[PDB]
DNA sequence: GTACCTACGGCTTATGAT
DNA sequence: GTACCTACGGCTTATGAT
DNA sequence: ATCATAAGCCGTAG
DNA sequence: ATCATAAGCCGTAG
C-alpha cells in the first residue's frame, strides 16, 4: 500500500501537501515526470471501483490503498493530506469514475467532505493555435463564443439600409441573437418540419385579429406555399388547406405536404399562435425584414462578396475564417507533455480548482441504486 | 481561484453519462439492428477494399485501423466483438468469413489477433449496397476529420434475423432471430395490405429460429413477446431411449443442446449430481461426439425405466432452460417498446427513402452526362472552323473565350424529349439552328483527343445519347408513378429472398 | 511409418537457428548500421506517407500496419523498438518524432500505443533518400507477395553516429556514438587521401561523444580500442563541491549522471550505503531537479573535508562506471571484427555505388523522354495531312498502321549531340528531310490533345528539349569522369555538413 | 499440473494412449478440437524452458508439469504414456525450444530414450491448390522438384539438332543436371565475379596444353573480352592481360576488369584449370555447345516461342508454368482448420513420425554451453 | 509467453430464516 | 484496467571459500 | 589475505 | 412447511 505506487513529497507536516488521483499506468508517468518534488503527491489507480450501496459488505475489499494512505478509518486522530484533488479525463468514463468517487467519499467520511477537503480539478479541453495565436479553451460554450469573435474580426457590412457601413458590437449582437433563435429552431425540430420553421423568417407576420378575412388567410397561405414549392429542391410537394373550425369562423390555416409516400397536415390553432416560441420567431423575423439587406457588402478583412440570404453571408464569413485554423483536442490527460501538463493543471497561479460543499440532507444517492429510481428519472423530454 | 460550488454537481456528471451511453453504446436501431461498433467495423472493411472474392489479410491491419481511424476504445472489446461474428454457432447467419481457430462450444477462446484472417461475406456486400451513390447522411468523427455514415442502406431486416442484447444504465434488451424466408413473405404480406392483423402475420411467421435446433413447448409465451413485448419461451433439447435388440441395457443419446451452454460445464455439474447422489439412476458418463455430429451417451442404471430419470433431468439440468424475451431499440434516438408491426412499417418506410434518393442522384448523374456529350457531339459537327480558330489562337483562355462568343451552325445531320434533358441550374439562355455553348463546354471540347476522328465514335457517341435519353425518361416515370415504386421493391425482395433462402433448424412442438 | 532417425538431428536444427539469429535478428551492417527491424519500420513509415511537415498519427496504424505486412514477430518488440528511438536521452540524434508520454531516466515506462502520436524526423528523410530510382535490390517477404529494400542508400553513416548493442548465439557487439562533424571531416580527410594513417584519423577524430556529457579519463583504451577493435573506457560523472562565502556548510553538486544509468536506483543505493555506514560523512539527502537542468544535492557532515567521501564515491559509486567496447558487424553476411578505417572504406564504397546507379537510371529515363518528345515535335510539324488520314481512316489501328508506312517530309522549321540522343534497344532503321516512326510514337501522337495547339507549346516544346539535351550531356560526362564523381559527393558531404552540424557535449581530460 | 492444462483420454491403460506437446494458447484450442477422444492426450507450454546444464539445480524448479504428468522422477516404476510425441512449429524457434526439450530428456531420463518411447512430428510446409489440383509439399527440395515438375508438363523442343523433337525424360534430367551446375556456380561466386563463370558456358574448350602457343591463349583471351564487353549492359568495362610466370612460358591469362572506381584482376593457374568445379563447368559448356540450340521450338502447352538462349527458354517456361498457381504457407499450428490438422499431423494412416536412437555416448551437449565450443562450432565456411 | 478485478439488468439457483 | 517468467553474451558487483 | 561462485542489466524474441 | 436473501452468467466497457 505505502510502497509501490505513492510517491509522496519532501515535505511531512501536514496542511501544507497536496495529493492528487488518476488513472494508474498511462497518467501516473506524466504526472510524475512533470509534478515539483516539495510538496505534490500522486496515487495511481486501477480501473474502476465498486460502489458502496450497490454491493455494502465491511469484508468487501479488495484495494482499500486509498484509505489506508490517507487515515486509519476514527478520522479525527490522523489528519494527514488536508487538501486532496481529483483529476479525472474529460470523457463520459472521467464523469462516472467521479460519480463513484464522490459517492464513496460521501458514505464513508462525512467529516472531511464538511471541512472543505476535497476539490476538484479542471482540465483543458481544446488547443487552438492559429500560426503564433495559440489558444487553451476548456468548455463547450467558450469555444463557441471563441469562433464567433474569430469570424467576428471587425468585419463591416455594407447594405442600402439607413446606417452606410453597419458593423460593430450591433451585428454581434444580432449574430448571437439569430444563433440562440436557430438553435432553440433546431432543440424544438423534432416536432414540426424544418421548412416552415425557415420560412416563416422571412415570411410575413401574423395576428389573431386576421381571422375575420378568409381572403388575407388565402393569400398568406398561398405565398407561403408557392415559396415553399420554389424553394423545394428535393423530391417533395406542398399544397394548402382552409378550414373553419367554429360556430361562424376562427379561421384556422393548414398545410397539405407530400414527402416520399405519404402526406402529413399540420393545423394552426390559438395556442400555437400565442407560444412564446412562434412569438420569438415573429419578433426575429421583424427585426430581419426591417433590415433591408438585399444589396450588402461586408468585407473580413480583404474581401468582400454581395449576396441575397443573411444566413448564406454568415456561412461564407464561418468559412473564411475556418480556412485555415488548426485545433487539438486532448481525449485523456495521458496524451500531453509533461511542462503542458504543469503549465495547465498544477501550477498554484494558473490553476482553476473547485470545491464541494454539503448544501442538504437529501435522498439523491438512496435514488442512486434502487432500479426504479434509475427507470424513472430520466425523464429528459 | 476557487469558486464555491454547490453539491448537486453529482447528477449534471452521471445525467450526461447515462444519457450518452443509453444513445450510443449497447440499444441498435429499428432501422438496421446494429450497434454502432460493427458499423464503424463493417464500413472500415468496405474502405479498406476487403471483398468476399479476394484474398485474406491480417486481423492486425483491420483492427489498428478501426483503432486508428474510428473507434478509439482500445482493441480488446473491438477484437472480442469481430471473434463473435465470425463464429457459426452464436449467430443465424454470419457475416464476417475467417480461418483459424476461433474457438468452439467447448468455451475455448480463439486465438491471438496475430494469426486469424478474415475477409466479409457474401451477405455482407447486400448490406452496404449503393453507398456512394448519396442515399444516407455522414457524421463526423471524434476530431472531426472523417465522415461515418449514420444508418446503412440495408436490403435485409437485420434486427429481426440476428436481434442483440445489451445491458445500458436503465433499460436491456433481447430479441431472439429467425429466419429469412418467413420474414419476407411476411414483409410481402404487408406490402399487400397496410391493414394486415397480427393474426395474419402470425399465419406467415410460426416461430423464433436458433443457430442450433431444439424443442419449443409454450405457445402462450411467443404470442404474447409479439403482441405486447414481453414474455417467457422455454428451450428442451432433443434426446431418446434406446434399447438393443438383444439384452443390452437402456441408454440415452442426446444429439443437440439448448441456446447458449457450455458442453464442459453441462458435464461436469451431471458428473456433479451423480456424485451427490441427488439424482438416480446414472451409472456412468461417456462421449461421442466427432466430426459429424455432436453425441452424448449416458448409461442407464440397470432395472430403471429411465423416463422418471429424464423428466428429473429436465427438471434439474441445464438441458431446460429459459428465456427472457424483451423487445427494445431505438426509433428517433428514444428508448421505446415496439412490436412487430411497427418495426416492420419502419423498415419499409427506410427502404422507400433510399430507393427514392438513390433514383434522384442517378438521375442528376445522367442528366450532366448527356449534357456534356451534346456540347461534345456539336463540336464534332463542325470541325474545320474550330481548327481554323484554334490555329489563330494565341492564349488557350482567348480561345476558349471565343468559342463562346460566336454562335454555331448546328448541321443538318447533328440534328429528343420535350424537356428534362437539360439541368436545372442551367438558364434558359443557352440552347435556344441556333446553339450557344458554356465555359464548361468549351473547356470540354478543349479536352478532346485525336482518337474522337474515326468512324466509330460517331455511331458510339449516338448511341450513348439514346441510351441515356431512355435512362432519364425511365427514371422520371418511375419517380412519378408510386406503384412503379412498389413493384421495384417487391422485385427486390423477391430476388434476395430466391437468392438466399434455406431451410427450417428448429422446431415449435405446441404443448 | 516411423522411419528410424538417429540421435545426430540435435546438431542440425541448432545450428540452423544459430545461422539464422546471426544473420537475420541482432547484429547489424556496416553499410547503414540499422537492424532489419528499424529498416521494416522505416520502410513502412515512408510508404504509408507520414512525413515531417504533416500531422502526427496514431501509433495504432504503424504497428498494425508493421506487423501486417513485413514483420510477422508481435507487437511488444516492435512497439518497444518504436519507443526507444523516440527518447532524447537514448540517441544522440533522434529518428522518430513523437509527442506523449515516453518515459524518463527515473525508468518511468511509455504510455500505452493507444495514446502517441509519431512521425519522421527532418533527418530521416536524408536516409531514405532517392529510394524509388532502382538504387537498391528489392526481397520478397514472407509469403512472396511483397518486395523490400535490403540496404538503405543512405547519405549518413549511421553505423558511427549511434551505434548499436546486440547479442548473438556466439558474438555481441558494442559501439559508442559519435559526433557528426568530426565524422564528416574524416570522411573528407579520407578522400583526400586513400594512405591516411590511424594517427592522422585519430587527429580529426579526437574520441566518443554520448547524449548526456560526462567526463572521460583514459586515453590508451580508446586509442586500443579504435587500432585494433577491443578495450574499455571510463565514465566520470561531473561534480564539485560549494562553501558559502560565510559560515554555512560544505555541499557537493552533481550536475550529469554517466551513460545509462537509473537515477531512482541510484538514489536508493546511496540512501542504503549511507544506512549501512559503509561510507562516512554523509548527514542526508535532497534533490532539487526540474524543467531547467537536474540537479542533487548532498549535504557534507560537519567538519569533513568531503573529498575524502567525493573520492570514495567514485570508488564505490555507479558514478563512475566502465564500458566495453568492441566493434563486431557483418560485412558480407559473416561477423568479422572490423576497425575504423574499414568501415569508412565501406561507406565510401556503398556511396559510390549508390551515386553511380541513380546516374544511369536518371539518364535512361530523360533518354526515353527526349525520344518521345522528338517525334511528338515531327508530328506537329505536319499536321493537316495527319489530320486528313485520320478523318478517311476507319479504324484507329489502321491508321497507326498507315501512320507507320509512310514516310514524312520533315519541314525545314522542324530541324543535336552526334549520338546518345536515341535509346539503345533501338534499332539503326529510324530516324536516317527522312525520318520514319514507331508504333509507340503513333500511339503518342494519337494520344494528343487540342491544347497543343497555340503560339505556346511549341516553344514549351523546343525549351524542354534543348533543357534534355542538356542534361543528358552532363550525365554521360559525369559518368565518364571519376573526378567529377568524386567532387560531387564532396560537395553533398559539406552540403550535408552545414546543414546538420552542431557542438560537442562531452569532454575528454586526459588523465 | 493435473488440472487445469492436462486433458488426458477416455483409456487408462498405458502403452496404448499418445501424448502431445505444443506451444500452448494458440495451438492447444485447435489441437484440442481436432483431436480423437479415445487415446489422445495434450499438454499445453508456456514460451521457453531453462537449460539443464546453463543453470542445474535440483531446487531450480518453476513448471515441473511435465515430470509430475509423465512419471514420479525412479521412472521403471510408473511409466504412463509409453508413447510421446513433439510437436512443433516449421520456424527457427521451433528447432530451438526442439533441442531444447531434447536435451532435458537426454540429461534427466536416458531410459525413456534408449527405449524408443520418443518421437518427433513432421508437420507440412507448403499447400498448393492448381484450381482443382490440391497438394501437400513438407520440405524445400520437395517443393523444387514439384515446381520442376510443374513446369515441365511434357513440353517438345524442336531444335535443328539430330534429334527433330527433343522432349523427355533426356530434357528433364538435363535441365536438373543444369539447375545443380547453376546452384553450385552461385554458392562459388562469393570467390570470383558472375560474368566469366556464366560467360564460360557459351565460350570454347581449354586445355593445359594450349601454353604453347601465346595466339591460343590471346584469341581465347580477346574473344572472352570482347564478348564480355558486348553482353555488358551495365557500367562497367573488360581489358585483357598476357603474363609469362615461368622459366620459358607457363602461360597464364589475366583479365582485368574496370568496375565503378578500381580494377581488379584475376589470374588463371594450374590449379584453377584442374579444379574439379572448372572440369565440371567445362564438361556441361561441351555438353551445351554439342546441342546447337540456337533455332529452338518447345511448347508447353498451346504455344512456343523461337528464342536464342537455353536459360532464357527455361524462364520463359518456368513464367508460364507459375502465372496462375496459388501458394499457401502455413507459419504456425494455430493457422489451419482443425480437420486439416487431424488429416495432416494426427492420423494414425496418414501421419509421418520420426523415432530417436541413442547411437554413442558423445560431448556433443557438453559443447553445448561453455562459450568455447559456441566460439569455434560454427565453422561454416 | 500467460490471469484476474470492476459496472450494468434480468433470469436462474442455492441456502438459511420464520 | 493492469505484472511477471523464459533465451542469448559480456560486462559488472557481491559473497563465501582456501 | 587472496580466490572461486553467485547475482543483475543491456535489446529482439517467446 | 413456506418465504426472504444471497450468489453466478450473459456482452461492451474500465
Ligand atoms: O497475458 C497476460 C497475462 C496476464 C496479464 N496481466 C496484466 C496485463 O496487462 N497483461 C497480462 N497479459 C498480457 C497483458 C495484456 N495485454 C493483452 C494484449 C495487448 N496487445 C496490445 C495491442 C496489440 C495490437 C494493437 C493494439 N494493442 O493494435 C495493432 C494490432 C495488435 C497488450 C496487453
Amino acid at each position: 500500500g505505502l510502497p509501490g505506487k505513492l510517491a509522496d513529497c519532501q515535505e511531512r507536516d501536514p496542511a501544507l501537501s497536496e495529493l492528487y488521483l488518476v488513472e494508474g499506468d498511462s497518467a501516473g508517468g506524466s504526472a510524475k515526470q512533470g509534478r515539483n518534488r516539495k510538496n505534490q503527491a500522486i496515487l495511481p489507480l486501477k480501473g474502476k471501483i465498486l460502489n458502496v450501496e450497490k454491493a455494502r459488505f465491511d469484508k468487501m475489499l479488495s484495494s482499500q490503498e486509498v484509505a489506508t494512505l490517507i487515515t486509519a478509518l476514527y478520522n479525527p486522530d490522523k489528519l494527514r493530506y488536508h487538501s486532496i484533488i481529483i483529476m479525472t479525463d474529460a470523457d463520459v468514463d472521467g464523469s462516472h469514475i467521479r460519480t463513484l468517487l464522490l459517492t464513496f467519499f460521501y458514505r464513508q467520511m462525512p467529516e472531511i467532505v464538511e471541512r472543505g477537503h476535497v476539490y476538484i480539478a479542471q482540465p483543458p479541453l481544446y488547443k487552438v493555435k492559429k500560426g503564433k495565436q495559440e489558444q487553451y479553451i476548456k468548455d463547450d460554450e467558450a469555444m463557441d463564443q471563441y469562433q464567433i469573435s474569430i469570424a467576428l474580426d471587425g468585419a463591416t457590412l455594407h447594405t442600402n439600409a439607413s446606417a452606410p457601413a453597419l458593423a460593430g458590437e450591433a451585428l454581434e449582437k444580432l449574430v448571437s441573437e439569430y444563433n440562440a433563435t436557430q438553435k432553440m429552431i433546431n432543440r424544438m425540430e423534432r416536432r414540426y418540419p424544418k421548412a416552415m420553421l425557415k420560412e416563416l423568417i422571412y415570411q410575413p407576420t401574423l395576428t389573431e385579429a386576421d381571422l375575420s378575412d378568409e381572403q388575407t388567410v388565402t393569400r398568406w397561405v398561398n405565398a407561403l406555399v408557392s415559396e415553399l414549392n420554389d424553394k423545394e429542391q428535393h423530391g417533395s410537394q406542398w399544397k394548402f388547406d382552409v378550414h373553419t373550425n367554429a360556430e361562424q369562423n376562427l379561421f384556422e390555416p393548414i398545410v397539405r405536404v407530400r414527402t416520399h409516400g405519404v402526406d402529413t397536415d399540420y393545423p394552426l390553432d390559438h395556442e400555437f399562435i400565442t407560444g412564446g416560441e412562434y412569438r420569438r420567431i415573429c419578433t426575429l423575423g421583424e427585426k430581419l425584414r426591417g433590415l433591408l439587406e438585399e444589396d450588402a457588402f461586408i468585407e473580413r478583412g480583404e474581401r468582400r462578396q454581395p449576396v441575397a440570404s443573411f444566413e448564406q453571408a454568415l456561412d461564407w464569413l464561418v468559412k473564411e475564417s475556418r480556412r485555415g485554423l488548426s485545433i487539438q483536442r486532448y481525449k485523456g490527460l495521458g496524451e500531453m507533455n509533461p511542462e503542458q501538463l504543469w503549465e495547465t493543471t498544477m501550477d498554484p497561479e494558473s490553476r482553476r480548482m473547485l470545491r464541494v460543499t454539503v448544501k442538504d440532507a437529501i435522498a439523491a444517492d438512496q435514488l442512486f441504486t434502487t432500479l426504479m429510481g434509475d427507470a424513472v428519472e430520466p425523464r429528459r423530454a | 481561484i476557487t469558486p464555491v460550488n454547490i453539491e448537486e454537481e453529482l447528477k449534471s456528471s452521471y445525467l450526461d453519462y447515462a444519457m450518452s451511453v443509453i444513445v450510443g453504446r449497447a440499444l441498435p436501431d429499428v432501422r438496421d439492428g446494429l450497434k454502432p461498433v460493427h458499423r464503424r467495423v463493417l464500413y472500415a472493411m468496405n474502405v479498406l477494399g476487403n471483398d468476399w472474392n479476394k484474398a485474406y489479410k491480417k486481423s492486425a491491419r483491420v483492427v489498428g485501423d478501426v483503432i486508428g481511424k474510428y473507434h478509439p476504445h482500445g482493441d480488446s472489446a473491438v477484437y472480442d466483438t469481430i471473434v463473435r461474428m465470425a463464429q457459426p454457432f452464436s449467430l443465424r447467419y454470419m457475416l464476417v468469413d475467417g480461418q483459424g481457430n476461433f474457438g468452439s462450444i467447448d468455451g475455448d477462446s480463439a486465438a491471438a489477433m496475430r494469426y486469424t484472417e478474415i475477409r466479409l461475406a457474401k451477405i455482407a456486400h447486400e448490406l452496404m449496397a449503393d453507398l456512394e451513390k448519396e442515399t444516407v447522411d455522414f457524421v463526423d468523427n471524434y476530431d472531426g476529420t472523417e465522415k461515418i455514415p449514420d444508418v446503412m442502406p440495408t436490403k435485409i431486416p437485420n434486427l429481426l434475423v440476428n436481434g442483440s442484447s445489451g445491458i445500458a444504465v436503465g433499460m436491456a434488451t433481447n430479441i431472439p432471430p429467425h429466419n429469412l424466408t418467413e420474414v419476407i413473405n411476411g414483409c410481402l404480406a404487408y406490402i399487400d395490405d397496410e391493414d394486415i392483423s397480427i393474426e395474419g402475420l402470425m399465419e406467415h411467421i410460426p416461430g423464433p429460429d436458433f443457430p442450433t435446433a431444439a424443442i419449443i413447448n409454450g405457445r402462450r409465451g411467443i404470442e404474447e413477446a409479439y403482441r405486447t413485448g414481453r414474455g417467457k419461451v422455454y428451450i428442451r433439447a432433443r434426446a431418446e431411449v434406446e434399447v438393443d435388440a438383444k439384452t443390452g441395457r437402456e441408454t440415452i443419446i442426446v444429439h443437440e443442446i439448448p441456446y447458449q451452454v457450455n458442453k464442459a460445464r453441462l458435464i461436469e455439474k451431471i458428473a456433479e449430481l451423480v456424485k451427490e447422489k441427488r439424482v438416480e439412476g446414472i451409472s456412468a458418463l461417456r462421449d461421442e461426439s466427432d466430426k459429424d455430429g455432436m453425441r452424448i451417451v449416458i448409461e442407464v442404471k440397470r432395472d430403471a425405466v429411465g423416463e422418471v430419470v429424464l423428466n428429473n433431468l429436465y427438471s434439474q439440468t441445464q438441458l431446460q432452460v429459459s428465456f427472457g424475451i424483451n423487445m427494445v431499440a431505438l426509433h428517433h434516438g428514444q428508448p421505446k417498446i415496439m412490436n412487430l408491426k411497427d418495426i416492420i412499417a419502419a423498415f419499409v418506410r427506410h427502404r422507400r427513402e433510399v430507393v427514392t434518393r438513390r433514383t434522384i442522384f442517378e438521375l442528376r448523374k445522367a442528366r450532366d452526362r448527356a449534357h456534356i456529350l451534346e456540347a461534345l457531339a456539336v463540336a464534332l459537327a463542325n470541325i474545320d472552323p474550330i481548327i481554323e480558330l484554334i490555329r489563330h489562337a494565341p492564349t488557350p483562355a482567348e480561345a476558349k473565350t471565343a468559342l463562346v462568343a460566336n454562335p454555331w451552325q448546328l448541321g443538318n445531320v447533328a440534328a429528343a424529349g420535350d424537356d428534362a434533358a437539360r439541368p436545372e441550374w442551367l438558364e434558359p439562355e443557352f440552347g435556344v439552328g441556333l446553339y450557344y455553348l458554356t465555359e464548361q463546354q468549351a473547356q470540354a471540347i478543349l479536352d478532346l483527343r485525336l482518337q474522337k476522328l474515326t468512324g466509330l465514335e460517331h455511331e458510339k457517341l449516338l448511341d450513348e445519347y439514346k441510351e441515356l435519353l431512355d435512362q432519364i425518361a425511365e427514371l422520371l416515370r418511375i419517380l412519378g408513378s408510386a406503384d412503379r415504386l412498389m413493384e421495384v421493391i417487391r422485385e427486390e425482395l423477391e430476388l434476395v429472398r430466391e437468392q438466399f433462402g434455406d431451410k427450417r433448424r428448429t422446431e415449435i412442438t405446441a404443448n
